């Protein structure tokens, strides 16, 4: 049941890895991953109806 | 080679100038790194960089100064003694960033009958000492950066005892390299010697260092050139002689970015 | 047992740490999670929403929503700056109080560009061009136009497009800047100026207000976790 | 066994 | 390919020469050291080279944990009239010497920093009276974050700065930092200043520090005993370790050879004379 | 819990130990490196590049530029030394703080070949042989010419290659040299002479400087890190 | 996601290995490897534009 | 003044590991070293003490010497140091075959020096069967604690 | 698929403009 | 990296065996495997140029 | 150069193209193109001036 | 797995 | 993986 992935290094001395065994049946008693997704600002920053192209005018 | 070319004798060509010389030892590149414009993959500010070409990277010749029996040897900072050259000081102080790689040709020639040895030595972040032992760390910007007249070194350490209106300048004692290590061990710095009796320069082509990519040429001087006689001048019999000694430096793979109005530093 | 030896660390309890922990609540019917609009997944994200500027701090203006109008009038041309301000966008007090400038002072370190967004609230009658100005660190600090002009701008034309940005390019020597006031890592200075001037025709207000906006670009992150000093609990 | 990310 | 471990090359064989090869012959202005072996200048057997010079790679070098601060804490009664004392230090490698000359055989490092906190505590007053087992917290307080005036205030509370709470007579604390450096690599030496002074602005105004680029370069610890007031008062002392893991270094320089003298590279009249008499012909 | 028994070393802190601990920046973004020019993999790479000796340690040299400078005349010709040794790197006061002694200062053992240049500063003009010297140990040290040649040398001719390099071989009876002075594991004597003598002509200096080199070879390493007498911190 | 290397083995009583597993997603939490790599001193002991020959003369 | 401890690093001031070794000439071995720490009140006081962390320093030979318990040297930059918690599993260490030879010498007939006779007996002369004067160097030890009324 | 430690955008090379296009003027109203 | 050797079984309640893992770089810090082997006195007991047969005169 | 073999020197040779004050200094000179002639076995060098006009054929 | 070095 | 003796 071991989980290995990989770590973004950033000081240096191939991918170095390290290694996760969860050891309870909750997922609440697991430790964070950190292994997080990103969006796009959209929903807040063009919350517009009519699609925005920043080359044309804003309003037309 | 057989079609005569020789170690000593160098022709060197940058923008609208040349050196020459007939009696070299070679010439040096510091670690091995010729200098570069910044790559892609290694750039930070985003604006267009300003790349002034031959305008800047060119042979500029320094005041000459004067090497006798009592001199106890000179330094000069990049490119700080370099500020008011040409087209080269009007793009450092028209930008925020800018970045320098440097050919250093030092001159001295004196004849078969003369003597002496000067260790020229580039130094990376040449860190000098100051001339309190009341404050440390308090020399100031004006005397940090003497411009192309550059400042000397002292065999004696003599602290500025006036508290009121005290010196704030460099200290620099020449066993010491100026800055508390001793100057045998200058030598794991890129250096050249001019020895008289086989060369009359010292040639070292300088790569930008530094921790960053780009940074800024006003507030901070990125190599420092230091140059002691570690053999004095000696000629013949004579009590008193003397011999100059000519700094050409060129710019090399300059360039610039953060553009807006020029800075006008205080200086005195 | 196994035979274990006890490393430098142990017994610590570093509130930074990772690790796992017995849950006190086993096999809790847990209630699913539903679609509520609005996630967010990165800080950043409300960072590159434009919010707007308390320019100016003025002893009776601060604290009162007239700290956010930056008036402006249709006086004869001038040379002189409408506003002055330090990129300095955790700590300037005009900028660090914005969603930006809140977010960055839960970090050390900031970077990348950045975007000023001004909205005239003239009337429609009222025309004019403004000079919007970034002038990066090292400088005199532009006083006048012909200093700013130097610099990296934006003249801005008046009229049915009421907005205009000026983007502040990342244009540092440190590949990350301090979240506080630090000459090492300064960002120079923003100024807006009358590149002509404002001209209303009769029976219309001589006087009005812009409004400034910030924002981040999409190269724009943050580091290093901190406190802020933008809230406290004495006692 | 093993998974790998 | 070559590794730190692996063995140095063999000495080859050489007999006797007569010819135009002039090895011993060089030139030192060049800026060049002559790469001269024993078989070029004497005659030599074969020898089989074991010996590495794996100790002295530059991991290996500075793979040590080093004292750099010792910060004072106390709890006292809490009848005192003095407070009670908290610690803050200013993170940096240059209140000790040791570490210190070694980082500072190069110009740039880059590394990633293991901490290691040793805490001791003593009894001051001629008393009898006990205290129960302390609780330390050693909070990391980044450029910007609010520092304590308290041994009890607010910012105790560290939501986002990282804190440990270390517990007495426990194994020495530890944690590890990544390179955090705002430029490419740290520098060891600055040769320049953070504010340039302008004409147009007063001299105070211009000025700042020779060789110092960011004032708070990487912040400060705070540390205090977490324990109430207790009637007999217990005085500590947390020692920092520092040990620079998965390094990498520029730019080689002579080591310091007169004594520190502040955080630049500044020495004080009456230190200036590091060697000894010895004459020119005596072994 | 998994059944395990705590062994000795338990909970020590061994300053020298390398272990992994947890993280107090969780997922910090951390900036690149960028090529730097200078990168050193390996302390004895300093070792190997040439710094310069302070032979003439006198009261009234030491500590001043004249320690580097082994003055040389054109008198008659001598058998008497210019200058004498002991090859102890890093405890003979004119080694122990080249660049070469304090490297072997951070170090308890040494081994492997040397070599000293020197550098003739005279005038073109000037000529001379000289001849350079090792005894390894055992015997009575070279003060005299006669002695001195019967062991490692090098006759150097002075000309328009204005250095000469002498090698000193590797030859121990211990795999490792102490890096103190030590009778078990001596180095011997290193010693310069004239073979000829220094002949100038007329209006030339009749009086010169040689000045001298060390580094190691190829083949030299140490080992035992330990902490330097070259520095201190008292109070 | 264990990692196995040899040791250099000193003194005697095949290979000898150990074993590392990374615990941590940091990779500045990671243990240092000691796995270095050698280089030749010549960008400090050779630095000149022309390359020498040691058998040569330096100046020619 | 505060006592700390200095050992020069030898099996020979015991006698019983020293005579097994003895059976033979010459030895390779890598060298375990446990410590076992105990403390006890002096004074017939009624005063405590808080529990005690220990350093053990390893000074190889040439490294400065502790002159004062809490002088510049405990600093260890370089130096290996052992930091013991009182009342914790005793301590421990393993240490590679380090000797300047291909194998330790328990016994040398020898000296370290030849006696010249151009030299006078003073300068030529040394102890029989001793080879480096300090051999593999010193164990130092300190009470890190600070001083307390209680010894 | 894009993670919280991919990094950002590079920055494109552009140079000199002249047209209609006009990225700079805008209009807060809507609420962008 | 598991070493697995058997153990000789003294006392008795197939081969026992039991398992072993390296958790240093440096064998110096290794346990002592106690697989030891043996040789012959001969170098001590038999140190004669002439090989010695038991049954003949030792002196012929 | 017609100086003896015993004499050394370097000199510098430069071209101003027009314009500006004419120089009278080293280093108004150094600015412009220029050869710095070291003196030697080689007696002799040459400075190019090189075409740098407005005009496509100047006067005579 | 196992990486092998 | 695993050695075996
Ligand atoms: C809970 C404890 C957290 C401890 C966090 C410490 C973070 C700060 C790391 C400081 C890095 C110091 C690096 C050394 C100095 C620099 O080399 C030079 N002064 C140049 O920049
Ligand atoms: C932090 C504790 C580090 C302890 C380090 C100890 C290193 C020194 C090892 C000493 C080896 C002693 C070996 C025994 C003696 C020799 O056999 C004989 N006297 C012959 O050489
Ligand atoms: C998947 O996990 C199969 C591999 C098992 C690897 C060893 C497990 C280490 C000990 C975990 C103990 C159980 C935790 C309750
Ligand atoms: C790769 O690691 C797969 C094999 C797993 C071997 C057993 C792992 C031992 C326990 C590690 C626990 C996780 C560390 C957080
Ligand atoms: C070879 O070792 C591959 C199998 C790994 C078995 C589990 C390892 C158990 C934990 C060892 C941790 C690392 C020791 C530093």
């Amino acid at each position: 049941g071991a989980q290995v992935s990989s770590q973004k290094v950033g000081a240096h001395e191939s991918t170095i890895n390290y290694t996760t065994i969860n050891y309870y049946r909750d997922s609440a008693s697991n430790a964070a991953s950190k292994q997080d997704f990103s969006q796009d600002p959209s929903k807040f920053t063009e919350p517009i109806k009519d699609v925005l192209i920043k080359t044309a005018p804003m309003l037309n | 080679e057989a079609c005569g070319y020789s170690d000593r004798v160098l022709q060197l060509t940058l923008g609208n100038s040349t050196i020459t010389t007939q009696e070299a030892a070679n010439s040096v590149v510091a670690y091995g790194r010729w200098p570069e414009y910044l790559r892609d993959s290694e750039a930070n500010p985003v604006d267009q960089p300003t790349e002034p070409d031959v305008a800047a990277c060119r042979f500029y010749t320094l005041d000459t100064v004067s090497w006798t029996k009592e001199s106890r040897g000179w330094w000069w900072k990049l490119p700080d003694a370099l500020r008011d050259m040409g087209l080269f000081g009007q793009n450092m102080y028209y930008h925020y960033l800018g970045r320098s790689g440097y050919t250093v040709h030092v001159q001295c020639n004196a004849s078969k009958f003369h003597q002496g040895a000067l260790g020229v030595f580039a130094v990376p972040e040449m860190c000098l000492a100051g001339d309190s032992n009341t404050t440390t760390m308090h020399t100031s910007y004006q005397n940090a950066n003497p411009g192309e007249k550059g400042g000397t070194f002292t065999g004696t350490f003599t602290p500025d005892n006036n508290q009121t209106s005290p010196a704030r300048r460099f200290c620099p004692v020449d066993y010491l390299l100026g800055n508390g290590t001793l100057l045998g061990n200058a030598f794991v710095f890129p250096h050249q010697i001019i020895n008289l009796r086989t060369n009359n320069c010292a040639t070292l082509v300088l790569p930008y260092v530094n921790s960053l990519s780009i940074d800024s040429m006003v507030k901070h001087n990125n190599w420092g050139i230091a140059i002691l006689p570690l053999a004095p001048l000696n000629f013949a019999s004579e009590s008193s002689p003397e011999i100059p000694i000519t700094l050409t430096i060129a710019p090399m793979c300059c360039e610039f970015n953060g553009l807006r109005n020029i800075t006008l530093p205080r200086l005195q | 047992g196994l035979p274990v030896m006890n490393t430098p660390g142990s017994n610590q309890y570093l509130t930074a740490d990772n690790f796992q922990s017995p849950c006190a609540l086993p096999e809790f019917d847990v209630t699913p999670p539903i679609d509520i609009p609005g996630e967010v997944k990165n800080m950043m994200e409300l960072a590159e929403i434009d919010t707007m500027i308390p320019f100016d701090l003025s002893a009776t203006k601060k604290n009162t929503m007239e700290m956010y109008r930056v008036r402006l009038s249709d006086k004869p041309h001038t040379d002189d700056p409408i506003l002055c301000l330090s990129l300095s966008p955790a700590s300037d007090p005009r900028l660090s109080h914005t969603m930006l400038g809140e977010i960055l002072n839960y970090y050390t370190h900031w970077a990348g560009s950045l975007k000023f967004t001004f909205l005239f609230c003239g009337s429609m009658m009222a025309t004019g061009k403004l000079l919007v100005s970034y002038a990066p660190p090292g400088a005199d600090p532009p006083k006048k136009r012909k200093e700013a002009m130097l610099g990296t701008h934006v003249i801005w034309d008046i009229g049915l497009q009421s907005s205009c940005t000026m983007v502040v390019p990342w244009i540092s020597n440190t590949t990350y800047r301090q979240t506080i006031d630090d000459s090492f890592t300064e960002g120079g200075y923003i100024s807006v100026f009358y590149q002509t001037r404002i001209v209303v025709p009769l029976s219309t207000p001589r006087e009005m207000d812009i409004l400034g906006f910030v924002s981040a670009c999409n190269d724009f992150s943050v580091r290093l976790l901190r406190d802020t000093t933008h809230i406290e609990q004495k006692a | 066994g093993s998974s790998s990310t | 390919a070559a590794t730190s471990r692996d063995a140095l090359p063999n000495t080859e064989a050489s007999g006797p020469t007569h010819s135009k090869e002039i090895p011993a012959l060089t030139a030192v202005e060049t800026g060049a050291t002559n790469p001269l072996v024993p078989s070029d200048t004497v005659q030599t057997r074969h020898v089989v080279q074991h010996r590495s010079r794996s100790e002295s790679s530059i991991e290996s070098f500075f793979a040590r944990g080093a004292c750099v601060t010792i910060m004072t804490v106390d709890n006292p009664a809490s009848t005192t009239n003095k407070d009670k004392l908290f610690a803050v230090w200013k993170i940096t490698y240059k209140d000790t010497v040791q570490l210190r000359r070694k980082l500072e055989f190069f110009t740039y490092s880059r590394f990633d920093m293991e901490l290691t906190f040793v805490v001791t505590a003593n009894f001051t007053e001629t008393n009898n009276g006990h205290a129960l087992n302390q609780v330390y917290q050693i909070m990391y307080i980044p450029p910007g974050a609010p520092v304590p005036e308290k041994w009890d205030d607010y910012t105790w509370q560290t939501s986002s700065n990282p804190s440990i709470f270390y517990t007495y007579g426990t194994a020495p604390a530890r944690i590890s930092v990544p390179y955090v450096g705002i430029s490419n690599a740290y520098s060891h030496f600055y040769d320049g200043f953070s504010k340039v002074p302008l004409k147009d602005q007063s001299a105070a105004l211009g000025d700042s520090l020779y060789g110092a680029a960011s004032l708070n370069d990487f912040g400060i610890l705070a540390v205090r005993v977490v324990n109430d007031h207790n009637p007999t008062k217990v005085t500590s002392k947390i020692r920092v370790y520092l040990k620079p893991k998965h390094i990498r270094v520029w730019c080689p320089r002579p080591p310091r050879a007169v004594a520190y003298y502040g955080p630049g590279v500044d020495y004080k009249d009456g230190t200036l004379t590091p060697l000894s008499t010895k004459d020119l012909t005596t072994y």
